[PDB]
This record gives structure tokens, C-alpha cells and sequence, in this order.
């Protein structure tokens, strides 16, 4: 969505951020989430400020994805796509983990 | 307004890049754990692995 034309990695939908149904957008250099149908993302984090990740594995009925940033903030994305939730989480997690080193900037 | 989020089972994910070996996509922690992989990895792949490591290596110093 950036004017710089970034490489959108993965567009996840039915992504609930604290009971807020929206979508999780993994963009080239930033992970941004927005509810239902919004142009302006609600939560935008850059792979450069993210320290590590945390994810609810297959032992979780609720498909969640926590992002631990260097700032001292951790956001847990609650995927509720009954058909892809887990895979979309795992996908995001995969892309997230793999793409992190590209912008990873230890500021803490 | 409530909270259905608990955080009782999360895998601390680690920023791990993908390094191909012999044309096969392996993870960095995967390639590093397998000496045979780096031993079967081409110069390009080895340099790629090394370079990919330098990226993370340049993000330390603390």
C-alpha cells in the first residue's frame, strides 16, 4: 500500500486483532493489519522494529500470532478463518520469520 | 470490551532466513545444524549462507 510499491507478501483476512475482525497484511518491509474493509491500516509495524515472534501452535484452537517488537510491545493476531486460520497464521509466521532478517534492526 | 486473548502457548519464533542448499530451500538454523548441507552446498549457496549470516551478525554487537 506504500507509494514506493512494496512487495506484498501475504494478505490474511478474518484476522482478529483483540476481537477486531480485519485482515493481516504482510508487506515488503512492514506488517500492517486493518479491520473489515479499511484503506488505512490500524496497526503498522516494520520488520525493523520487531524483535522476535510468538505463535500459538497446533495446541491452540484459536489461531494466534504474537509479534514481539524491540519497543516492548507484543501484538497477538487472532486468526479466525475457520478454513485457513492455522495455515494463514503459519504462513504469516513463516514469511515473518524468514523476512525478518531482511529488515531486522536490533534497537533493543 | 473484553479479552479472549490469554497467551498460554506460543512458540517464540526466531527470525530465520531461508538458504538454499543443492537447490533445496532450507532454513538458516537448518543449514547451520547440518554440516552435510554446507558440505553439499555450492560456493554460491555457501556465500549466500555466509552473507545471510552477516546480515544477522551485523545486527548484534549487544
Amino acid at each position: 500500500m506504500a507509494t514506493s510499491s512494496e512487495e506484498v507478501l501475504l494478505i490474511v483476512k478474518k484476522v482478529r486483532q483483540k476481537k477486531q475482525d480485519g485482515a493481516l497484511y504482510l508487506m515488503a518491509e512492514r506488517i500492517a493489519w486493518a479491520p473489515e474493509g479499511k484503506d488505512r491500516f490500524t496497526i503498522s509495524h516494520m520488520y525493523a522494529d520487531i524483535k522476535c515472534q510468538k505463535i500459538s501452535p497446533e495446541g491452540k484452537a484459536k489461531i494466534q500470532l504474537q509479534l514481539v517488537l524491540h519497543a516492548g510491545d507484543t501484538t497477538n493476531f487472532h486468526f479466525s478463518n475457520e478454513s485457513t486460520a492455522v495455515k494463514e497464521r503459519d504462513a504469516v509466521k513463516d514469511l515473518l520469520q524468514q523476512l525478518l532478517p531482511k529488515f531486522k534492526r536490533k534497537a533493543n | 470490551e473484553e479479552d479472549e486473548e490469554e497467551d498460554d502457548e506460543f512458540e517464540e519464533v526466531a527470525d530465520d532466513p531461508i538458504v538454499m542448499v543443492a537447490g533445496r530451500p532450507f532454513s538458516y538454523s537448518e543449514v547451520s545444524q547440518r554440516p552435510e548441507l554446507v558440505a553439499q552446498m555450492t560456493p554460491e549457496e555457501k556465500e549466500a549462507y555466509i552473507a545471510m549470516g552477516q546480515r544477522m551478525f551485523e545486527d548484534l554487537f549487544e
